[PDB]
């Protein structure tokens, strides 16, 4: 018969972007380690976890303008038996600031495009946010936009301010993001004035939804007695060929005859009539089988065959 | 070999979420970085603990021997690390391409 | 554990090939390479055989601080290990991650 006491020494920790540590220590006053104890952790605010962990110390990547909340409680499982302590609890407050000081509506894009140098082939991000300026701050207001991924944060060197002083976009034509990334981007919106605190701002955006695939370059249709060849190329990304999904639409000018294939191949033969100009485009996205469902791109422009 | 597995066993995953996703007492490791190849033995001890929990009627079978496929797959693909001896300065020069790699494409926290 | 510096692993590999002479020096010696290049599945192999060129060679000089270097990129390698079960999750958790798997083997071998 064990009775668990609860950790001690919880504390909560901000070591970057979005990011956090929760720190604890065992009891002083435990039933002496003969029994290896484990430690439960349930994140209350602003988005609900538990899950338990073996050592003291856990990471979590959250958001922080909203302020955050956990609790840490001891276990014990074996043979014939659970047992748990009451929990301990720490939290860290929102940040100080009025409700409309803050940004609203930040949207944040991505985009790759190929070192054109380098002898050997890598790829470059770029990145695009646009937000609005809150309805409360005052008018010397400034805001500044800052971005990590895994390690790496910056802030905002060039940005495109309203008709009067107001950041209200960024642009990085190169960043520290993967192309084939699997992490989550961070970014956060500060801000600053002579008459009062500006409320933080921060959001987590997964790069599959952010991030706007290249349309097909190169597409040709050769059109021959009846068949029409369709063909096209991989767009420009740093996933491999065999990861994406096309979708190419054939459209009768004579008649609006409308064909559409979905497709992961580079080439299409479609039959075809004689006697009419035909408009075709293709559109791309990679496929769920490389990475989750992300953006369409654009179609390609329209090249025309037959008369 | 097995490039025809994974896509489909995917959208197998994908469909059979629910009852997957049922039990929600159940805890199972999870690694806390994206190094994915680093735990392929957790991975697979996840999965194992997974299909002795759920019910096996149905469609869902097929998942699981999938994803033992891929799992037979990996373990091959381990036993060819240490196949083939050979000359220092073969293993050299794997060594700085894996420093490389570990260089430009890892995370490091 | 310690975040190795990509200065560090980067002076690592300058050591290296300036020792490639020294360390080739054994015609006896054979070791486990690799024939794919999935290194992360490996990681075992490779310090395996770090393991004996250094049980060879004699330590002193920069080449004392070629394997210590190697030695604290093994530590944080098997830091990184015991990061794959330190923390138990629900399992519309370990499905994500599953899923990433797959799909990262999918676009990286072949
Ligand atoms: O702790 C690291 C800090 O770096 C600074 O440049 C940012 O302004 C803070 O928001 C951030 O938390
Ligand atoms: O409000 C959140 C609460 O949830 C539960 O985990 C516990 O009863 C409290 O320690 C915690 O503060
Ligand atoms: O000027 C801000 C930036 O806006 C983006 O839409 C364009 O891609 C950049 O070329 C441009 O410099």
């Amino acid at each position: 018969k064990i009775s668990l006491l609860p950790p001690v020494n919880f504390t909560i920790k901000v070591t970057g972007l979005a990011q956090v540590l929760l720190q604890w220590k065992p009891n002083p006053d435990q039933e002496q380690r003969n029994v290896n104890l484990e430690y439960q952790v349930k994140i209350n605010a602003p988005k609900e976890d538990d899950y338990e962990t073996r050592i003291t110390e856990s990471k979590a990547v959250t958001i922080l303008h909203m302020g955050f909340s956990a609790s840490v409680r001891t276990i014990l499982q074996n043979d014939h038996s659970l047992l748990a302590s009451s929990w301990a609890s720490a939290e860290l407050h929102a940040p100080p600031g009025s409700p409309g000081t803050s940004i609203v509506n930040l949207t944040c894009t991505t985009n790759t495009t190929e070192d054109n140098y380098s002898r050997l082939r890598s790829y470059q991000v770029s990145l695009h946010c646009t937000w609005m300026v809150g309805t409360d701050a005052p008018e010397d207001t400034q805001y500044f936009l800052y971005y990590r991924y895994g390690s790496w944060t910056e802030e905002c060197q060039e940005y495109s301010m309203d008709t009067l002083g107001r950041n209200i976009a960024c642009w990085f034509p190169r960043t520290f993001i993967l192309s084939k990334g699997r992490d989550w981007l961070a970014v956060l919106v500060n801000g600053s004035s002579k008459h009062s605190a500006i409320r933080p701002f921060d959001q987590l955006f997964a790069l599959h939804a952010i991030d706007q695939i290249n349309p097909p370059l190169n597409v040709t249709a050769e059109i021959e007695g009846t068949r029409m060849s369709i063909q096209w190329e991989k767009p420009v990304s740093a996933f491999p060929i065999h990861c994406f999904d096309y979708e190419v639409k054939i459209h009768n000018t004579r008649n609006g005859y409308l064909q559409i294939e979905k497709l992961m191949t580079n080439a299409f033969i479609s039959i075809i009539d004689d006697l009419s100009k035909y408009d075709v485009q293709v559109r791309a996205a990679v496929s769920s089988m490389c990475r989750e469902a992300g953006l369409w791109s654009e179609w390609s422009q329209p090249i025309y065959v037959g008369f | 070999p097995t490039s025809a597995l994974v896509k489909e066993t995917l959208a197998l995953l994908s469909t059979h979420r629910t009852l997957l996703i049922a039990n929600e007492t159940l805890r199972i490791p999870v690694p806390v970085h994206k190094n994915h190849q680093l735990c392929t033995e957790e991975i697979f001890q996840g999965i194992g603990t997974l299909e002795s929990q759920t019910v096996q009627g149905g469609t869902v079978e097929r998942l699981f021997k999938n994803l033992s496929l891929i799992k037979k797959y990996i373990d091959g693909q381990k036993k060819k690390c240490g196949e083939e001896r050979r000359r220092v300065n073969q293993f050299l020069d794997y060594l700085q391409e894996f420093l490389g790699v570990m260089n430009t494409e890892w995370i490091i926290e």
